[PDB]
């Protein structure tokens, strides 16, 4: 089963959707963010001293 | 043995090729015994005898 849900870029915030098919329970998810990390891809051109 | 107050609850039905439904009655019976279960429509078919 395939499921598809949208978190907002906030660390320190849980957020929680419903799973629901038919012929069974439902259930609940929990999730949180921890990091993000951006990166950079350099090249150098000369140094001075 | 005679049964005489009878009522019907679905809690789940999809119609596949497959049996895809479930029911449950509540009876109250006068005495022990054993009983025949049967349709009275022909688009309903029903496993137990």
């Amino acid at each position: 089963y395939e499921h598809v849900t949208v978190i907002p870029n906030t660390v320190g915030v849980p957020y929680k959707t419903l799973v629901n098919r038919p012929g069974y329970s439902p259930m609940v998810l929990e999730m949180e963010l921890q990091s993000v990390t951006l990166e950079p891809t350099l090249s150098l051109d000369y140094i001075t001293c | 043995p005679s049964v005489t107050d009878m009522s019907c609850e679905v809690p789940a039905c999809t119609h596949s090729s497959d049996f895809g439904g479930v029911a449950i009655i509540k009876y109250t019976a006068s005495k022990k015994g054993k009983c025949a279960v049967h349709s009275m429509t022909n688009a309903v078919t029903i496993r137990e005898a």
